[PDB]
RNA sequence: GUAUGUAUUUAUUUU
RNA sequence: UUUUAAGAACUAGAUACUAACAC
RNA sequence: UUAUAGUUUUUUUA
């Protein structure tokens, strides 16, 4: 319990945005495949 | 409405799965009956010989230039494209028959009658279902791995236990992941949708156009086509055997990158257009 | 005037075809079945008034009234003439005396009602009346086919 | 103002006014002869005259058999009185509702005040320039009439109003809630089965929270379908109100919203009913329903609702399939009607039948999926479609009776630490009861 | 018991 | 030119965090 | 336990 609680500096606060920014680069990779495989198809749309 | 291209002849046994390289487009892998592995140029490129029993399952890397096929002979194995040979054999499933591969993670997943999911190293082990797993598929978000199973449900699962479970289905053979993060899965007489699609008796694989159309293969032999949007279904065909009326059937598909890759149980591959 | 003239033809009986049910071209010919079956049940309960709830009686034909004169002009909404068809088609069927009782549930809750041995709706006042009614035809056609 | 919003609710003060006056609509409504009455007619009223207090108007005009004297107006209690100055037929009552206060306690100075004011004054609507107040401060229960007078009403009015302040639920809708906000409450079987129809209202299924992955860490809560269960003990046509989780949408903590959709569909299927087929009973043992189901049943006294008064075993309704099967497929919210019993009307009375319904319950309660394989355990003999318990024989129902049965009592002995040996028979029969 | 935050593209921008 | 995981199967649950859910 | 419930120092008898 100890040895595991140790090791975590942040705060509540801190490790929410880790995951708000992950959660952010999963949006990318998929919006981007998206895109790859529209490419597979040829038609080409435009990034928001 | 759909059509029928091309017919390439060519395995000795059935045709179990197709997958399609997901960069160049430019061929195919198709596992069949008889252990081999032909890859089709999108003319016959080469074969991949190595198991000693049917090809259940291909599956092509995106970010690696690799392929992972599994069979029913318990292993689950590794093929370096550049160089054309094994690389690695897993383990941990005494026949498999799903391999999906996790798009960021450089994971496997793969399943079969053991009843359980295997998270692979390129760690986890899923307990789960009641019965076989038949499909299983890969997602970034949350729940990374979908599930679909003979005990007729599908378990979204959560990897870092059971996310979420749909019941709604009365054995579910096949799913497929739309390009809008939803999923189709499919059972005998009713192909429903997930975060309906109207079906008379169609029993008993999918598969996502990008433009959202929703391919459903039958084992009647009947290619019953749908929008995925609505639930409507605009084109139902029939395929011509073969040179038994119970060999016509639709055992995998596939979507390019406008074409349409259907290994037949008539020892056939068709494109249709 | 075709409602005043199908209302005159004898060519047609009380028994309801399902398929019929939700049939667009043949509604006004299903709309005078449900006049003529109704009718045909308060015919038996008045021939056996006696010997069933006689104080109910004339209520029940009193709010009945207009239900009756609308099947019989067509002026029932599509959806409200396939929950009451439903009813009284299984309603006909002795051993489907419970599908007819859910449909009926339906009915009286605003949904519509399909033939289950084979979305919504709005009530009104007047309307609200001539449902109440229907029960009492179900519970007199359980008591008829269990008492002879 | 938070505890008075409590008291008042579902525009409880309207249906205060309804139930009051309305059901003297009634007891009016039938006297014809000795007051010489033709008929009663009153203008039908507007939703707003009971919360609005700009101005009044004629409520229910007694228009008479022949004619009636007019005195100089009195009170109801106001004595001696010389009827002919005048005479009418038409005439109203105006009958109202004011909760008072500390100042103004006395009604009658309100009663002939407004009465008198109303009267001569011209927004007032009068069919008959002639008629009675009737006013009530809910606050301090009074009441009072300053009519003019013909003949005859006096006691009519003065004992009926005995009766009303004493009767028409409403009031003791308040006199309950009152009592709620206060915490004041003055300190110091078998006939379930009688002709008239007695039906089961059970929740428990109603609202079933979901515990799911929450985004980051935590537990998550949300709800998947129920419905509502009611089945007359008799003669067994379930009732299932389908519960669609679209219905939960946007609100609040469905613990508040859940009782008050079972009160209101309950009592819409009661309403909806005919008279011959609805009940004279109810009967629940989740007693949070009360105030939901009552305050929808003011519109019923006739209805009479009653609950437990002994301890019962009835949520495990879920766990026995095909009704549950049906729960989970509905798109739409919806009445299904089903069978209780299988056919136990044939081989038994619905007595022993319930008996055995209850045992049945009850080792699903407990130990559950043992049970449900007792049942289950031979298939080889299939449940058809209509029946929902494994289809048996005389001797396959009897023994499952026995043994069910004997799960509580065994489980019992060891599992709530004291022994079955030692036993009283009035506390196994408790159990079995309950 | 909640504030707070996020996305909600339908009507084809030239080879 | 790189790399190599001991592998597979079976098992119960204790300490856990939390739950607008049950006095 | 209801018509809620982060700041309004949260909790004691003759």
């Amino acid at each position: 319990e100890a040895r595991a609680r140790l090791l975590n500096t942040q705060g509540k606060k801190a490790t929410r945005k880790i995951r708000e920014r992950m959660l952010e680069e999963s949006k990318r990779i998929a919006e981007l495949q998206k895109r790859r495989e529209l490419k597979q198809a040829g038609i080409n749309v435009a990034i928001k | 409405p759909k059509k029928v291209i091309r017919n390439y002849p060519g395995h000795p046994e059935g045709t179990t799965a197709l997958k399609f390289l997901p960069k160049t487009g430019h061929l195919i892998l198709s596992g069949g009956n008889d252990h081999t592995i032909k890859i089709w140029d999108f003319e016959c490129l080469r074969d991949f010989q190595g198991h000693n029993k049917p090809i259940k399952a291909l599956r092509f890397t995106e970010d690696c230039q690799s392929f992972l096929s599994s069979s029913f002979d318990r292993s689950v194995k590794i093929w370096d494209t550049e160089t054309g040979k094994v690389k690695t054999r897993l383990h941990l499933n005494s026949p498999a028959d799903v391999e999906s591969r996790p798009t960021n993670p450089h994971e496997f997943i793969v399943g079969l009658s053991n009843s359980k999911i295997l998270h692979y190293d390129d760690v986890q082990t899923y307990d789960h279902h009641l019965s076989s797993i038949l499909a299983l598929k890969y997602f970034p978000d949350g729940s990374k791995f979908i599930s679909s199973s003979e005990d007729k449900t599908v378990r979204i699962w959560e990897n870092q236990v059971p996310i979420k479970q749909i019941s709604d289905t009365a054995s579910m053979p096949f799913l497929n992941v739309h390009p809008n993060y939803f999923c189709a899965q499919s059972m005998d007489n009713r192909i429903y949708s997930f975060s309906k699609y109207k079906r008379h008796p169609k029993k008993i694989h999918s598969s996502a156009g990008y433009g959202i159309s929703l391919a459903f293969s039958g084992d009647g032999r009947y290619i019953c086509s749908g929008d995925s949007k609505s639930r409507l279904f605009t084109w139902d065909w029939n395929t011509s055997r073969l040179l038994i009326p119970g060999n016509k059937p639709i055992t995998q598909v596939d979507w390019h990158p406008s074409k349409v890759i259907c290994s037949g149980a008539a020892g056939k591959i068709y494109v249709c257009d | 005037r075709i409602q005043e003239a199908i209302a005159q033809d004898k060519t047609i009986s009380v028994i309801i075809d399902p398929s019929q049910i939700g049939s667009t071209e043949g509604k006004p010919l299903l709309s005078m079945k449900c006049n003529l079956y109704i009718h045909e049940i308060l015919s038996r309960w008045k021939a056996s008034l006696e010997a069933y709830h006689p104080e109910l009686f004339l209520d029940t034909k009193k709010a009945l009234f207009p239900l009756l004169l609308q099947l019989r002009r067509n002026q029932l909404a599509p959806d409200l003439l396939i929950s009451l068809a439903t009813v009284l088609y299984h309603l006909q069927q002795p051993k489907e005396i419970n599908l007819a009782v859910q449909s009926y549930m339906k009915l009286s809750i605003g949904n519509v009602a399909w033939p289950i041995g084979v979305a919504n709706i709005m009530i009104d006042e007047r309307t609200r009346l001539w449902i109440t009614s229907i029960k009492r035809l179900i519970t007199f056609e359980e008591w008829y086919t269990s008492n002879h | 103002k938070i505890s008075l919003i409590q008291i008042f609710r579902a525009h409880l003060w309207q249906k205060i006014h309804e139930s009051i006056v309305f059901d003297i609509c009634q007891i009016l409504d039938g006297e014809l002869d000795v007051l010489q009455i033709e008929s009663v007619t009153k203008e039908t009223v507007h939703p707003r005259k009971s919360y609005k207090m700009n101005s009044s108007a004629a409520d229910i005009t007694m228009e008479s058999v022949h004619e009636w004297e007019v005195s100089k107006p009195s009170l109801l209690h106001e004595t001696n009185d010389s009827f002919k100055g005048l005479i009418t037929n038409k005439m109203w009552f105006d009958v109202q509702l004011r909760y008072g206060d500390y100042d103004s306690h006395d009604i009658s100075r309100y009663v002939r005040a407004k009465f008198l004011d109303y009267t001569t004054d011209n927004v007032s609507m009068y069919p008959s320039p002639t008629g009675v107040m009737i006013g009530i401060d809910l606050a301090y229960n009074m009441y009072d009439a300053y009519g003019n007078w013909f003949n005859g009403l006096k006691p009519l009015i003065q004992n009926s109003m005995r009766t009303i302040m004493k009767a028409n639920p409403a009031l003791y809708v308040l006199r309950e809630r009152i009592r709620k906000g206060l915490q004041i409450y003055q300190s110091s079987y078998a006939e379930l089965f009688n002709n008239d129809i007695k039906l089961f209202v059970d929740d428990t299924n109603v609202y079933r929270v979901t515990v799911h992955k929450t985004f980051e860490g935590n537990v998550a809560t949300k709800a998947i379908n129920g419905c509502i269960f009611t089945l007359n003990p008799k003669t067994g046509h379930l009732f299932l109100k389908i519960i669609h989780t679209s219905v939960w949408a946007g609100q609040k903590r469905l613990s508040q919203l859940a009782k008050w959709k079972t009160a209101e569909e309950v009592s819409a299927l009661v309403r909806s009913l005919p008279k011959e087929e609805q009940p004279k009973q109810i009967i629940v043992t989740r007693k949070a329903m009360l105030d939901p189901l009552e305050v929808h049943m003011l519109d019923f006294p006739n209805i009479a609702i009653r609950p437990t008064e002994l301890r019962l075993p009835f949520s495990a309704a879920m766990s026995i399939d095909k009704l549950s099967d049906v729960v989970m497929k509905a798109t739409e919210p919806q009445m299904v009607l089903f069978n209780i019993y299988d056919d136990w009307l044939d081989r038994i009375s619905s007595y022993t039948a319930f008996s055995r319904l209850t045992l049945l319950l009850r080792a699903l309660k407990t130990n559950e999926e043992s049970a449900k394989m007792i049942l289950l355990s031979d298939p080889t003999i299939t449940i058809k479609s209509y029946h929902l318990w494994p289809s048996f024989t005389d001797e396959q129902w009897i023994t499952i009776e026995s043994q069910m049965r004997d799960l509580i009592l065994t489980e019992y002995g060891r599992k709530y630490n004291v022994n079955i040996s030692a036993l009283t028979q009035t506390e196994i029969k408790d159990i079995i009861l309950g």
